[PDB]
């Protein structure tokens, strides 16, 4: 149970409560409950990769202070 | 009246019309049109169809033009098609003799700012702006021209990041996406639905700015209550890039603010 940072285009930064074992929609569930973003609008950007939905976070060697890039799409 | 940029009225007027109630989203919203009202009085309603983003924009950047940018004076963006298209055939698979319909819009665009940018009188310029976008086959051929503007610098950043060249951060996001990896995605998956099926992403807007070498400094309204109730497009710009200022009550719409 340890945290990471999510940032976006414009320079704000989403802090989020996390475990490896989240799959990656739950992370976007995360993103949603904070800061009011639909899931289905949302792409997390990792070393340059898009992140799939049912793979973990211990699938993406995703640490502690990782720092991971929220990519928007339009509704 | 063909007009898809309508005439000015009142800022203060329009939000009056258009947010009525006391629903926090209304008040939020009323508190939005009280902040673009403090620097700018009126407003331009700008056509709501797929190529919002594009129109306010370029409607914009045309009517405050007092000279032609360098990037349209230079002769070799007449050339610009052919040597693409030779390059990278894929090219083919615009959606609208594709190097010559290309070719006309770029000209269509240059002989219009240049037009426009030898214009004194503001009367005139406004005048002139008025009678270009009037949703007729001009019009069109103008995002046409600003859209392959648009595949050209999205295709020299992909070329430079794989070189390992310096790279604005968002050209990065903008090929990390799932169905964008490529310059031949963005094309068929992004830029061809621009104006028929979908407007801009947030990170096609850096790219949109990056094109025509404009700052688009917006007043996202949906934010007020948050740092990006202003969102400046890209975040930290050439300090010579004009300045082009708009309104979006969500991120698919985009009307122009008229004084300051």
């Amino acid at each position: 149970g340890m945290q990471i940072f999510v940032k976006t285009l414009t320079g704000k930064t989403i802090t989020l409560e996390v475990e490896p074992s989240d799959t990656i929609e739950n992370v976007k569930a995360k993103i949603q409950d904070k800061e009011g973003i639909p899931p289905d609008q949302q792409r997390l950007i990792f070393a340059g990769k898009q992140l799939e939905d049912g793979r973990t976070l211990s699938d993406y060697n995703i640490q502690k202070e990782s720092t991971l890039h929220l990519v928007l799409r339009l509704r | 009246p063909r007009l898809s940029v309508a005439p000015e009225m009142d800022i203060m007027d329009y939000c009056k019309k258009e947010w009525r109630g006391n629903t926090q989203k209304a008040t939020c919203m009323k508190m939005g049109y009280e902040e673009v009202s403090q620097k700018f009085t009126s407003i331009r309603r700008v056509r709501g169809d797929n190529y919002s983003a594009l129109r306010a924009t370029l409607f914009q950047a045309m009517s405050q033009a007092v000279g032609l940018p360098p990037w349209l004076q230079d002769p070799e963006l007449m050339l610009l098609p052919e040597k693409l298209i030779s390059k990278y055939n894929w090219i083919k698979q615009w959606k609208l003799d594709l190097v010559d319909k290309i070719k006309e819009s770029l000209t269509l665009l240059r002989k219009k700012w240049a037009g426009l940018a030898e214009m004194r009188t503001a009367e005139a310029r406004q005048i002139a702006c008025d009678e270009l976008f009037t949703n007729e086959a001009e019009e069109y051929s103008l995002y046409e021209a600003v859209k392959f503007l648009m595949l050209n610098r999205a295709i020299e950043l992909y070329n430079d990041k794989e070189k390992g060249k310096e790279v604005p951060f968002f050209s990065v996001l903008l090929f990390a996406r799932d169905t964008s990896n490529d310059p031949g995605q963005l094309l068929r998956n992004h830029l061809n639905q621009v104006g028929h099926t979908g407007g801009l992403e947030q990170v096609e807007m850096f790219l949109l700015a990056y094109a025509v070498r404009h700052t688009i400094q917006v007043y996202r309204l949906s934010k007020y209550n948050t740092e990006e109730f202003i969102t400046v497009y890209p975040t930290d710009p050439p300090k010579d890039w004009p300045v082009v200022t708009l309104i979006a009550e969500d991120d698919r719409h985009y009307n122009i603010p008229v004084r300051v």
